Order: structure tokens, then C-alpha cells, then sequence
RNA sequence: AAAAAUAACAACAAGAGG
RNA sequence: AAAAAUAACAACAAGAGG
């Protein structure tokens, strides 16, 4: 798979990225785990966001695998 | 409790109207202010007892060329004051507007050019929209509450047209025009009567004189009872009878909750 | 016909207003909605049962330090839904702000920081008032109307406050502040509860400590029900009664010709 | 799975006051009660159940965990 | 799982109940029966909404599931 | 699909006029001619194939109820 | 699966030209070249792939049997 | 899946800048790195990560042709 | 005031709708039925007297000429 | 002072309901009782003098003919 | 002249506190200790002449004559 | 007086001038006619303005005596 | 003129600072130094001419009495 | 006009640039030309003609003296 | 078509209309 | 805290909150 390796590459390096929701509103925060259903974010709150109502997931850092 | 019924019904020409029984109509309705855009006959005309319905005061505005346009009103209560033009030209010496001021609340009524006859109509109707969006831009101050029953010649929205990707271009529901009225509805907080009640669609209000168009309802509405926005809880019953018409548009009834007073 | 009755007063904390007979009196008010600012006691504290009157719902919005804050709303009917907090920190963590969800109205209540305890509370109430004018500037898209019963430590006119030339230059008439509610009741087109239909000079919610100040009525308005422009009409009659008081603050009181439903 | 029964039952059995988006910007807000593989209820006045499906994103007031 | 005895429970008691779609429709009504995957709701008429496009299911009592 | 489909088969068989409410809110009246589990076929003046997962409501125009 | 099949099939291989409804309501207009379980290939100036989880509905311009 | 894949392999291997409509309208330009089951990446000066339910549709700005 | 009643007298006999503005701003649009040295009376539905040191101007509607 | 007097004794000697519009706007509802060259006497609850030089409009409620 | 001298008279000899609104609105309540033509003398703490040409209304707080 | 010969030169000269009420509403136009208490002036309509609602008079060009 | 010119002479020789007031609610500081009939010059770092008839009440700081 | 005429004299002959202040509390600066009991002339770039019944107050921007 | 009334903006080069 | 419902925007690089 993809998704898997890549959020795991984004969780331990810590970047701060943005997730863009299908609605348009945007979420700025750290990714600390996710599982196969929902990403936990926090910037200053432990948010958890559904992975069915995400539309992007962008990092402000270039990163690769 | 309180009631307020007005209705506002474009007759193309009232005389044209008044021979397919416009004035034994309004009588049996029990209106407060009946409001009557685009009369087509002068002052003088209006005088004649034949459309002085019994009960009723009626005050007109009438054009310099009378084929023109021309504004009517009947009221059941005398008003306070009764106010004719805008203060601009294509508003004043054509005869689109007519005010009725009673005591806490004043009821107008308003006529456009449709813009559906050549360019210049086109072009002195996006002045008329201009000079009326700096005139309720100066209204808003005020301290009195508004009811303009227009016939604004311009729709709203893509539920108030039928197909409306085939009506793009024609003058009624250009991009300019309805922006006027997301400008007008939706900034300065100015209310429609008839969407605060009933969302429903395929409520219309114009048709065409082809009869394939009213037989299949590709219709439009294009007269509105714009409310300043303490009116907007008011509204009870806004209806547009589709069947009883006398001209190519439709009347527009709408109860409110308010007590008209002197 | 309907009628609706709102009590809004600014406690300066519920237990030593309660010591002061608070309780006893708005329980034979016979209002809808109380509101209650700057209530100075935790959540568990309105708990107990000295403060919960019969017949009426309680629900509080207290800070994480009580001392700093605390609103708290009686209601007749129960709401649709109860909202604390409003989006940015200085209300959230101070609990400022909570709101009533019925039927076609919501009723909110609302605590300022009074700016007169130093220059930080007057940089947190600049800080609080461009938050509230950009929460307002968002909230006029909504078909909900607001009750908000404000005590807004500002006083809007001259004839809000006593003798207004020596009061130019204290927190609760400075020219930022009076600014804003010229902003706020002009062009963004609230209404004043009291305003709406008493015009008459001397009527002040507010008075110092000294007695000398209450004895000459050297008073001030600080406090408002902050009306949506639908609710412009909707009010009978208001008034801020000096006599009964459990609190440097008068109780504000107001009926509105409107039915509160669940 | 993995992350969100510890997370929900964290704020159920604590009980929270959290902050629950819609993927249609709707923001509800309450405490609570259960949770299903498929449902949240949540009490502010009335008890009522939202599918998750609909949930964009669950906030709580004060950080937990 | 409570999305069965709940449901239910809404059902038996014929408590009128408040629907509210994804994009804020509401729909009011009492519900008849349910599956998996529909709710039959009759206010006027019978009415079958998916449960994928809903959002809420309120009720005007309070009901605590047993 | 043990409730929707003789539901559905309801709505084919007595041939009453239907209105489909989408999950955006747009209506599409007609009559159901045939449906599968994903789709339902409604013909107005075409036959449009409306799948199921895009419906939020299907509301007869009169009142019927099955067996 | 057991229906929309054929009349994908008899929409593509009859080439009737087709209007697609998104669920966002944006209306695309094409040819149907190909379609597997997941996507279906509408056809014109571009050739693009068109999610069926993002489809309303697809019309066709003229009333073909099925 | 049966035809999905040839098709996005076919913008992989020869490089097109692709435009991907989300569900809610908005278009994204780029280029894919990989995609998955679920999700696509694209590039461009950030790399999106962009999951295949919220997608609409998928065009190439080139007209690319399918083996 | 020889030469404010020619102007007055030909607005009353021949009874063209004028507009009065106050000194305070306020338009009152109406028609001259009679006027003193210090007041006019205006008929728009019901007839009031304006007095003149509260006029701040008197305009018709449509261009008028002295005799 | 053709006008200003006779019309002030028909609106006197009739006593009607009578609005007095000043020069600021304030719309002062009462009764004429008594009237100078200088002074109005309006009077409903406790009397009042108002001075005619701040006075712009009189309007009677019901209609006035000389 | 020969009606509002008679009138303000009357104020003045039995001291009822009157209010003299004038020509922009503001309100001055007070007494009357003495008149004459182009002034009103308004009693209070202090007392100041008002010019009779600045004046919209005077009234009483009670009813006399 | 000055009054006089100063609204007759403006008025044979023609010039299109501006009067300020007293309350700030500015008039465009030239001079018709004055004789005691009123002035008509004219751009489009005859407008007839007393002068106790007249503040100023203002020419556009430069006049002389 | 039997009672206003005394209370100005009064106001007057005694140097009374007044507050006077204008018909438009502007309030100016001074003290009286001279008065005709028509206008009234108020001494202060400038010494203006103050109009009579634009003028709403005259108030003294401090009581006086008058003869 | 027994002590008015020599206060606007004294400003006349010395040409000083003087405010005057209207009823609508708006100034206008500048030197005098000449006046009657009704209008005083004034001299900014346009020469106005302003009417003494509307002048509130009449000051200098420094002070003059008056014999 | 007019706030039963701002104990009072040391002062809006001026809201073709408060 | 939510429009008993826009026969349908070849498409808003994205309203920390419709």
C-alpha cells in the first residue's frame, strides 16, 4: 500500500501539515497516529478527524519515503 | 389576530385588464393596498368612475407619455402621505414608482423596464438598477418599515426559472441581474415575501403569450414584495394564483401579521 | 396577544446577589429567559439547590477560574440546544458568553471585561470587542434571529451616561468604544431593546459604589438587549427599575409581543 | 479501531463537553453517552444518536489524555 | 450495539421523531420500520430515506434506550 | 435489502408517480420502471438510471403500503 | 450489478451521446467508452475517468431499450 | 478496479499533467507519483495526498490514449 | 415680497403638484390650495399649513413661467 | 394674516385632535385651546405653550375647511 | 404680548417647576423666576438666561389655570 | 445697501453659482430673480428659495463690482 | 430689553466667567467684556463676537444676584 | 448696530484673515471686503457672500484690539 | 412625510436634498 | 443546532469551521 507508509513517515518526523476537508475547511495540526478509520491531529488539542470526510492531506515540508 | 393582505398584480395596460374583469376580481379579495405596475393610461384616465372600486382610495402616477408606464394604487385606509417618484429621471417622468405612507409601516410600488424590447431598454434598465440600489442604500437609515411591490422583471434564482441553462441569455435572468438581487437580497438584508414562507418550486409568476409555454408551465417570476427586514416575521400566506390571471403576468397575494393604521 | 419577557442583570457574583434576595425576587417576575453576567461561581457551585428555581431550567458557562467570570441563564421552556462559548479564547476561557437555542429564536447572554481595573483589561476589551464585531459581521447570513442580553460596559450617547463631558475619558464612554456601537447599532442594523420604544433621558443600569453617585443619579447605561433586525418590532415595552438591586447593576427588563417556543 | 474505541470511551467515561463537526460545517456540541462501530448519541439537552458517517470531525473543549 | 435497540425503542413507543438529512433537511415524522439500510417514516404519506444520507434522528420525548 | 426492495417492487407494480429527493436536495419526479441494489431506472420522458447511493428520500405522490 | 451493466453496455456500444449528473450537480456531457465496476470513461475532446461514487445520475439524449 | 489502474498506470509511466476534480468542485493540476487502493499522490511545489472517495473526476490536460 | 406672489399665485391656479423642502431636510411633496404672508397650505391627501420661516425651498414637478 | 388666524379659531373653536410638527421633527399630539400672534396653547395631559417661530407644520386629524 | 405674559406669569407666581425645550431638542427643567420679552430667566443651582428665540415649548409639571 | 447691487451683477453676468443652506444641502444654478425675502434661481426648473434658509452664495468664477 | 440688559452689565462689570451656549448645542467658554443690542463680545485669548440670535441660554459659573 | 459696526470696521481696515462660524457649525476663513446689516463679504480664492443671519460666531486668528 | 423631545460635540469649506 | 428539500454552476488550489 501507500497510505500507510506515507502517514507513518509523516507521524514520525512530526511535519506540520494542513488537511483540507471535502467542505473546504482547512486544518492545520501535526499528525500524532491514525488508524484504519480516523487521523489524530493536534496543534493545541487532541482532534481526531474522520479519514471519509478528508479530501487532501498536504505538507507544508517536502518529504519523501 | 392582526391581518394584512396586499397584492400586487402587473395588468399591462388597466384598461386592456379592467375589460377581462381585473376590477370585479379585486373587489371579492378583501386586500388592504391592492398595487398595480405598468397601468398604461394617464391621470386623467384613472379619474373616471369606472375604475374607482367602492371602498378604496386610489392614487396614481401616471407617465409623461402614457404608453410609457404608469403606477396605481388602491388603499382601504387613507394614508398619511402619498409620494410620487423616486427622484431620479427614468424613475420620475415615466411613472415607476408610487408610495403610500401610512402610520408605522409604508407600502410602495415599484415598475421596471423589462428590457426585453431592444438594447436601450436593456441599457436604461441597468440605470434604473443602479439609481435604485443607491436609493436603498440611502433607505436603510430610516427608521420606517418598507413593502415594495415590484415587478422587478428580473429572476432570482435557478428555481425560479424552469430550464435555466437554456435562459441565460435572455434579459430576465442575465449574470448582472441576478447578482443585483443577490446584492439586494442577500447584503442589504432586504427579504423576499414569498420565499419566506414557501421554498417550493415551480411557483411563476410570468409566461409568454405562446400557449405552448403555459401549457407546459416554462414560466418565470419576475414580481416580487421586497421587505425591509423587520417585516420578515410578519409574512403568513405569500401565493401566486396561477389560473384567475388577467395579463401575461400573475398576482401576487401575501398575508401578514401586521395592523395597517393611518 | 403572545408575549415573551426577558430579565437580563449583571449579578457581580449569584451568591452574594442571592444573600441579597436575587432569588426571591425573580421568581415572582414571571420572565421566560433570565439572564445572568459575570456570576462569579463555578458549575458545580449552580448545582446546589439554593440557586435552582423552580419551574425554570438552569444552565451555566462558567470560567476555569470563577472568580474572573461565570454566565448563567434561567429558562421556562426548554431550549432547543445550549451553546457555550462563541469561537475565540477570551470568552472561551473566561465564560463569556452562552446561548439559548428555541424554536425560531435563539437568546444569548453576554459578559464583558469592564476595561476599568487597569490598562490589560482595556487592551483584553479592545481584544474582546474586534472578536464580537467579526463574530457579528458573520452571523448576519443566518435565518436565526438573536436576542443577545448584553452587559457591554459601554454606554452608546449622551443621554446613556450623566453629565457627559466630564465622563470622556473613563472605560465605558471612550470614543473606541462608542465608535463601536455606532457601528454595530448603525450600520450593521442591531436594535436597542430599550431604544426600540423608550426615548426619555435618566434611564441608567449602572452606578459607582459611592453613595453619592447613587443619590444624585449619577448613573450610566451599560446594559442591552441587542435585537437582530427581524426583532426590531417585537417589543412592548422595556425598562431598568433603580429600586429593587442586588448588584452595582439594575435589572434590565423587556416584553416582546412574541410566542417562545421549544 | 485501534485509536478510535480508546479515544471515544476516553471521552465518554470522562465526560468531556466535545465539540462535534458535521461534513456539512453544522457544529453540534454535548457530551457523550455511547458509541457504536456506526453511531455516536451525544446529550446537550436531548439525547440524540448522529451516524458517523456524517461526523467530519470530533473536538473536545479540554485536553484529554 | 445500540443502533438496532434504539431504533427500536423509537419504533414500539411510536415516538414522532426529527430527521435531519447531510445537507440540513429535516424531516418530521414517526417511524414505521427499519433494516439495515432504510427508515420508513410516515408523517403524510409512507416515505423511505437512506440512512447513509441522514445525519440526526432526534426525538421530541426523551427516551433512554433499556 | 430485505425492506427496501419489495418497497421498491411496490412502487413498480401499482405504477405510482414518484419523486426521488437526492442527497443535494434536488428533485427528481417520475415513476420507477425497474431497480437493481445500486440503481433505479425512472422514466419521465427518458430513462434515467439514478444510483442509490446519491438518494437521500424516495416519496411516493399517493399513499400505498405492501402487503 | 445484476442491471446497470447492460445499460452501461447498450449506452456504450450504441454510442449514445449521454449527459452525467455529478453529485455536486455540475453536468458533464460525453460518450461512454468503458466502464469497469469502479469508474466509467466518458468520451469527448478529452477522454476522462469519472468515479461512480461522485455520480448522480447519467441521462441519455435519446430513449434507447432496454 | 478492472480498468482503473491501466488507465492511471498510463498517466504514471508517461508523466501528463494531470487535473483532478475533487467531489466538492475544486480542481488540483499535477503530476502522480503513485497512487493506491484508496489515495493518489500529485505533484507539484507541495505534494498532495489526495484519497479516492472525495475525488469526482480524473482528466488528462493531454489527449493520452488507452493500450 | 412683490416677486414671491406671482410665483405662488400661478403654482395655486393652475395647480401644479410642487415638492416643499424644510429647513430640517424633510420633503413634503404636495399642492398648493392657498397661502398668507407667512403660510401656505398643501393638499396631498389631507390638507396642512406649512409655515414659510420653516421652508427652506419650493420646487414643481414640472417647469412653470410668471405672468 | 388671512389665513393664519381664521384657520387657527376653525381648528379652536371646533377643538379637534391636532398634530404640531416643529422644526426639529418632534410631533407634539394635543388640542389647540388658545393661540396669539406669538404663542400656540396645545394641551392634552398638562397644557403646554409652544412657541409659533419653532413650529414648521399643523396638521388636523380630521378634515378642515374654512 | 397679550397671551404667553399672562401665561408665564402664571409659572412664575406660583413657582411650578416647568421645562423649556428648545430648538434643537435639549430639555431645561427648572423654575422661572422672572420674564421679559426676548429672555426667560431659568432658575436652578445656577440661573441662566435662556433667549426666548432658542425656545420650542415650555410646560409645566402640573396643571395650573 | 450691498445686498442689492451684488445679486443684480451676479444675476446680467449669468453665473452659474452654488447656495449653501443653512442645514449644508448645496444648490447648482444661476440667479433668476430676488426682491426681499426669496431669490429664484434656475439650472433646470425654476426654483424658488427663501433667503432665511440660505447660508451662502458662492460664485464659480471671479466676479467683480 | 428691561431685564436682558442688566443681567449682561451684572455679568459684565463683575467678570463673571460664563459658559454660553449656542442654538447648535456648541458650548463656549469666556467672559462677557461688551453688548450692543444684536451682538455680544466674548473676551477670552481671543476676543470673538458672539450672534444674539444664535444663541440658546448664557450661564454663569458661579451665582449672582441682580438688582 | 452701536458697537457691532466698529468690531467689523476695525477687521475691515487692517485686513486680517478672520473665521467665521455659521449656524451649521462649519468655518470658513478669510479677509472681508465689505458688509451690511445683512451680508458680509469674504476673500478666500472665490468671494462669497454670506448672510449675517446664518453667522454664528465671528473670530480672528490673533488678536485685535478695539477702540 | 417628520424620534412627546440627546442639562447642551471651542465648532464637519458645507450629504441636488436631515 | 440544522431551509418537507434550487429536473441539476464542463467544475471556487480549497470560508480553524456550511
Amino acid at each position: 500500500s501507500l497510505q500507510d507508509p506515507y502517514l507513518n513517515t509523516l507521524r514520525k518526523e512530526r511535519v506540520p501539515v494542513s488537511i483540507y476537508l471535502v467542505n473546504g475547511i482547512k486544518l492545520q495540526g501535526q499528525i500524532e497516529s491514525f488508524d484504519q478509520f480516523v487521523i489524530l491531529l493536534k496543534n493545541t488539542v487532541s482532534q481526531m478527524v474522520y479519514k471519509h470526510a478528508i479530501s487532501t492531506v498536504v505538507p507544508s515540508r517536502p518529504v519523501r519515503l | 389576530g392582526p391581518a394584512m393582505r396586499i397584492i400586487s398584480v402587473n395588468v399591462n395596460g388597466i384598461q386592456a385588464a379592467a375589460e377581462r374583469g381585473l376590477l370585479s376580481w379585486l373587489q371579492a379579495q378583501n386586500a388592504d393596498v391592492i398595487c398595480l405596475q405598468d397601468t398604461r393610461a394617464s391621470a386623467f384616465d384613472l379619474d373616471d368612475p369606472s375604475f374607482q372600486l367602492d371602498g378604496y382610495f386610489l392614487y396614481a402616477c401616471d407617465a409623461e407619455l402614457p404608453e410609457q408606464g404608469g403606477v396605481a394604487l388602491y388603499s382601504r385606509l387613507q394614508p398619511k402621505a402619498v409620494i410620487s417618484g423616486l427622484g431620479f429621471e427614468t424613475a420620475d417622468r415615466y411613472g415607476r414608482y408610487l408610495q403610500a405612507d401610512f402610520d408605522k409601516v409604508s407600502i410602495a410600488t415599484l415598475l421596471l423596464p423589462s428590457g426585453q424590447s431592444g438594447d436601450e431598454s436593456l441599457n436604461q434598465k441597468f440605470k434604473f438598477m443602479d439609481d435604485f440600489t443607491h436609493y436603498l442604500s440611502k433607505q436603510r437609515r430610516k427608521r420606517r418599515e418598507y413593502i415594495y411591490c415590484g415587478s422587478l422583471y428580473v429572476a432570482h434564482q435557478k428555481m425560479d426559472v424552469k430550464n435555466w441553462r437554456e435562459c441565460q441569455q435572455m434579459p430576465g435572468f442575465l449574470a448582472p441581474e441576478r447578482a443585483w438581487l443577490d446584492e439586494v437580497f442577500g447584503n442589504l438584508g432586504y427579504a423576499d415575501a414569498l420565499r419566506e414562507v414557501s421554498r417550493e418550486g415551480d411557483q411563476f409568476s410570468w409566461w409568454p403569450d405562446s400557449e405552448q409555454a403555459e401549457m407546459l408551465n416554462l414560466g418565470w417570476r419576475f414580481d416580487y414584495q421586497v421587505l425591509t427586514p423587520g417585516l420578515r416575521r410578519f409574512v403568513r400566506n405569500a401565493k401566486l394564483p396561477r389560473q384567475p390571471r388577467f395579463s401575461q403576468h400573475a398576482p401576487l397575494i401575501v398575508d401578514y401579521d401586521w395592523q395597517l393604521s393611518i
